């Protein structure tokens, strides 16, 4: 799936196509997100030296705080990239094939007929 | 001040006393007395905190709710419309439930003010509260916890096509 899409230029992260999407706006819940599991990291690393926690994290938490908002930014943009080209190519195929897919009439419920067992 | 012809209040016909006979006035020192005692302490306070609420007005204003094509216009499905539809029927359901609140009410009301006569004067109050009754228990009555709209009209659906049969055994 989808490797006939990008296996014409492999070994892209992400193209110079993926340039019109929009990035992801500082502040976007997840890599904010992604910057508390950075957070916790750092704990679980100060809890594992048994140095009480709280302390040497004046530095180290802001490491792992920002590598985590590095990479997991990267990772939402390609992420939405993904997401862009799926949605393309649904909606190509669709317009590309009338009969495949009928675009029925909905009728209002003026015809309609059901059974709707009363309680009693 | 509520608005009268909706809730009816007949003739008061009071009668006229007669002593008919020389006796003390038993109750009639403490009617007056009471009417001295608890009428106008009270009645300066009520007038006074009426000036009070006069000397600055407020207007508070009963809503309103337009119209919509309700249930029929709607597609099968695209809830985009459905949603007024259905709330708005809705909307109108707990109105016709006050209105069986007010009939009902208006029958209760009625043998109290008739007394012993209680099949004399609510023959004409107690028939139209049949009628609406009979009108809400064929409507909505049973349909269950849920319900919006597609299940009363549904259930339309069901009494007209019962009532099609039955009047071709009309015929
Ligand atoms: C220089 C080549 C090194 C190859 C060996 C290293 C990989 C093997 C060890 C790590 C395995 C990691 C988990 C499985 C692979 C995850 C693939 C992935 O996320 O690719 C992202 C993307 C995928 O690249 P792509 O989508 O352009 O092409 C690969 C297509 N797949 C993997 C779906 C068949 O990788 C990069 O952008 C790399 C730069
Ligand atoms: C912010 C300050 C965080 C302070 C952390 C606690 C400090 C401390 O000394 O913790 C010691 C404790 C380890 O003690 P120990 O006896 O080993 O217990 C292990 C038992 N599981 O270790 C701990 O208590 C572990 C660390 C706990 C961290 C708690 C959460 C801190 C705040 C971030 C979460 C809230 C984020 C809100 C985001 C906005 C809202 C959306």
């Amino acid at each position: 799936m989808m490797t006939g899409r990008q296996a014409r230029a492999p070994l892209q992260f992400l193209p110079d196509e993926a340039r019109s999407l929009p990035p992801p706006k500082l502040t976007d819940p997840r890599l904010a997100y992604i910057g508390f599991l950075g957070y916790c990291s750092g704990l679980i690393d100060n809890a594992i030296r048994r140095r009480p926690v709280l302390s040497a994290g004046l530095h180290r938490q802001f490491l792992y705080i920002t590598s985590f908002v590095f990479v997991g930014y990267y990772l939402l943009k390609r992420q939405d990239y993904m997401y862009a080209v799926r949605d393309h190519d649904m909606f190509s195929y669709i317009k590309s094939h009338p009969e495949d897919f009928p675009e029925k009439d909905k009728k209002t419920y003026r015809e309609v007929f059901e059974e709707f067992h009363p309680v009693r | 001040s509520w608005d009268k012809d909706v809730y009816p209040e007949p003739p008061r016909r009071t009668p006229a006393p007669s002593p008919q006979t020389s006796l003390p006035n038993p109750i009639t020192y403490l009617t007056k007395a009471f009417d001295l005692l608890v009428d106008r302490p009270v009645t300066l306070v009520r007038e006074f905190i009426e000036r009070q609420h006069a000397k600055n007005k407020y207007y508070y204003y009963h809503r309103e709710f337009r119209r919509v094509p309700d249930i029929t216009e709607c597609h099968e499905k695209d809830v985009l419309c459905m949603f007024e539809a259905e709330m708005q029927w809705k909307r109108d359901y707990k109105v016709d439930q006050e209105i069986v609140n007010i009939i009902q009410e208006r029958l209760k009301a009625c043998q109290q003010r008739e007394g012993e006569s209680h099949r004399q004067n609510c023959a004409k109050e107690l028939q139209q509260f049949t009628q609406v009754v009979k009108a809400y228990q064929d409507r909505y009555h049973d349909l269950g916890a849920h319900y919006s709209a597609r299940k009363c009209l549904a259930k339309q659906k069901q009494r007209m096509l019962a009532e099609r049969k039955a009047t071709k055994e009309a015929a």
